[PDB]
């Protein structure tokens, strides 16, 4: 029992490398972010271009939508954060605060919080309506690769360089765990909150449960970069991940064993996700390639 | 350009 996934759709348009691609939760929309500096919205169905959002004043490693899909947040290497109200395109607000590039960033489920991670080494959280950091926890001694909240935003895990993931509790920034040694390079919770799935650049995956490792994926590459990583749930239940083989991977959850392979592009595959309700996975790759591809399954 | 497109240089 296998997925099998096929090439639907190419949403070419990014001018460089592209670095994260997000379904919006309400399952319409591909939100997607680039070195080129500008976020574009594409339907989640159909691949169509819906538009092109600009502002920040250097390359963006990550955005990430709010729980309504009204908003995206960005990071970018012009140290900044910006929280954008995708039906106008236009920027509501700038934070600033980190000292150096900004690398990741996600909403709370309520959205009125957003949590960054940075190169600067720390975790910063931010009140979405004022625009103003409310905390900065000094997370990390090496930069910020992912930070992700739980399911009822009371915990944010972090991942960073310096071979850490920690779990935080948001509202009194107490390190509540730290779970070899190698870069973490990505981390998040599962679509319900129990498990974190982690990156480390030793070209491993792993589900943590306890701070225990239950499963270990390879048979793929990373070794250089923050690859995004995600559980599928909408068809069976598989890992999903880019690859610097250029490669999409997918295991079984369950098992660990490979089951597909997804070959179009032409670069490191730095971003892959899943669709919330349809079996559609996008994956999105680097300066050589600077596409985007729909993918869909009948599981 | 950004940092995510940038390698981490490991040895």
């Amino acid at each position: 029992v296998k997925p099998n996934y096929a090439l639907k759709f190419t949403l070419a348009g990014h001018t460089k490398a592209v670095s994260s691609v997000k379904f919006s939760p309400n399952g319409e929309w591909l939100a997607s972010s680039s070195a080129d500096k500008l976020i574009k919205i594409w339907g989640a169905y159909d691949g169509k271009f819906e538009k092109t959002i600009s502002g920040h004043k250097l390359g963006i490693s990550d955005v990430a939508w709010s729980s309504d899909s009204n908003l995206l947040v960005s990071a970018s290497d012009d140290k900044t954060l910006k929280i954008w109200d995708v039906s106008s395109g236009k920027c509501l607000k700038t934070l600033k605060g980190h000292s150096n590039y900004v690398f990741c960033c996600n909403f709370n489920p309520q959205s009125n919080l957003i949590v960054s991670g940075s190169f600067d080494e720390s975790v910063r959280i931010w009140d979405v309506k004022t625009g103003k950091c409310l905390k900065t926890l000094p997370a990390h001694s090496d930069p910020v690769s992912a930070v992700h909240f739980n399911r009822d935003g009371s915990l944010i895990v972090s991942s960073s360089y310096d071979g850490l993931c920690r779990i935080w509790d948001t509202a009194s920034g107490q390190c509540l765990k730290t779970l070899d040694n190698p870069p973490v390079s990505f981390v998040k919770f599962s679509p319900n909150g129990k498990y974190i799935l982690a990156a480390t650049l030793d070209n491993t995956l792993k589900l943590w449960d306890k701070g225990k490792c239950l499963k270990t994926y390879t048979g793929h590459k990373n070794e250089k970069y923050c690859i995004f990583a995600n559980f599928s749930v909408t068809g069976g239940k598989w890992i999903v991940s880019g690859s610097e083989d250029n490669l999409v991977y997918i295991w079984n959850l369950q098992t660990k064993e490979i089951v597909q392979k997804l070959q179009g592009h032409t670069d490191v595959v730095i971003s892959t996700a899943c669709h919330p309700t349809e079996n559609i996975i996008a994956s999105a790759a680097l300066e050589n390639d600077k596409t985007i591809k729909l993918w869909k399954s009948d599981c | 350009g950004c940092a995510r497109s940038e390698p981490k240089i490991l040895t």
